[PDB]
Parts: C-alpha cells; structure tokens; sequence
C-alpha cells in the first residue's frame, strides 16, 4: 500500500522511481494532461512507463479493460492479475512493488489505507463512544476521512488541496494533526444533530 | 514531455460490470 502520491507529475514520478525504486516499483498519481484522470507510473527495465487511468465519475479503467469503482480496486486488480497489462508488442507491465509515499502524519490515530467498512469494523470491535481515527478516502483519492464511533460510526470527508485540509469548506489547516487537534477542542456536529466528540484515538497496531 | 503507453486490451476475456465493494456513506457537517 501507500502507492498513491498526491502532489506529483510524471516527471517527479520518474525521478522517484529511478532514485528510490527498483524494476517493478510503481506508484499512482493524478493526471496532469487530463485533470480528473489518474496515472500509474511503473519502473520496468531501468525506465519508467506511464499508464493513463480514465475516471468517468462512475468507474475507473485504463481506457479499456476491466472497470473499477475505486482507484485502489483497479490497482489491486492489476497487482494480482499477472499479464493483464500489456503493450502492443506483447510486453507485459508488472506492478510489483509499491513505491511508498510518506504519511501526512506520524500519529497513531492515522490508519493510512483502510476501507470505510474496515474502519467501521475496527471502531465497533475495539472502540468506545468518542473513539476516532483518520484514514485515506478510497472514493476521493488524495482526500482523507475522520471516522468516529458514537451505536454508529460516522465518516467525515477531509478535503486536502494545496497541502491544506478542511471539512465541508470550513476552516482550513496546514496539517492533518492541526485539523484533528482543532476538532478535538471544537467538536463538529452532523446536520442530523449528532455531536462527533473526538474523545480518544483508536490507534493502529 | 510525459508519454503514455498504448495498451493492448484484446485477447482473453474481461467482464463488463463495475467491480465494486461495499462502501460507506459520508455525513454532512453543520457549518
């Protein structure tokens, strides 16, 4: 996991893969040539290949091939199904080794790649009222999610743009940790009225 | 600048559905 790099072009992806990667290393990133699309950048035989990911708003594919509801599902499929990424001469492209992007925070309440359902299971099993965690958004690559247990589990999208974080267009913060601290001191409340107290973190293991 | 692979999607078989997993709902926050 951690293969998604939010803030990079293909030129930077090539730099990262040729410096920190090995043959078989790969990452995903946003598209510059078609804003809204994504791209895989893959190191193969000492060079970097870029693969366009179409985002129709209803699915992701590689302009053809299998379709996926989320980017993570597309990436997982092509990691697990050998031979399904091929060029016209027959050359296969293999997604072997995720080239990891640094986490936006070091705090243990950040769970990185964690699906919403996995986070709900975690919070119902191991959490208490007011327990919370932060994870990556699967439906909005590059955004994050505050998942809070109150029994129910509430998910709050955290928009990340230009290295700034906000909730619903509210106050913007310079880091994930600043946003979390603020909303611990100033609990947000749902429209239905539920107060999302951030009483204690549910920490990764 | 950045150049992109031309993939061959012919050969074998692919599904036509949207591979999806169970998802969660994102709440609305009062301003």
């Amino acid at each position: 996991r951690r293969w998604f790099h939010p803030n990079i072009t293909g030129v930077e992806a090539e730099n990262l893969l040729l410096t920190r990667g090995v043959d078989g290393s790969f990452l995903a990133r946003p598209s510059k040539s078609n804003p809204g699309d994504f791209t895989l950048s893959v190191r193969r035989n000492g060079a970097v290949t870029h693969i366009k990911i179409q985002n129709t708003g209803d699915y992701y594919d590689l302009y053809g091939g299998e379709k996926f509801a989320t980017l993570a599902e597309l990436v997982q499929y092509y990691m697990e199904h050998h031979g399904q990424l091929k060029e016209k001469n027959g050359d296969v492209i293999e997604l072997k080794y995720p080239l990891n992007c640094a986490d936006p925070t070091s705090e243990r309440w950040f769970h990185g790649h964690l699906s919403g359902k996995e986070a709900e299971k975690l919070l119902t099993e191991k959490g208490k009222h007011g327990s919370f965690l932060v994870r990556e958004s699967q439906s909005h690559p590059g955004d994050f999610v505050l998942s809070v247990r109150t029994s129910k589990v509430t998910h709050v999208m955290i928009r990340c743009q230009e290295l700034k974080y906000d909730v619903g267009g509210g106050e913007r913060f310079d880091s994930l940790t600043d946003l979390v601290e603020h909303y611990k001191k100033n609990p947000m409340v749902e429209t239905l009225g539920t107060v999302l107290q951030l009483k204690q973190p549910l920490n990764t293991t | 600048p950045v150049i992109y692979a031309q993939l061959d999607h012919s050969g074998g078989h692919h599904s036509d559905k949207i591979n999806k997993s169970e998802s969660v709902v994102y709440a609305d926050i009062r301003k």
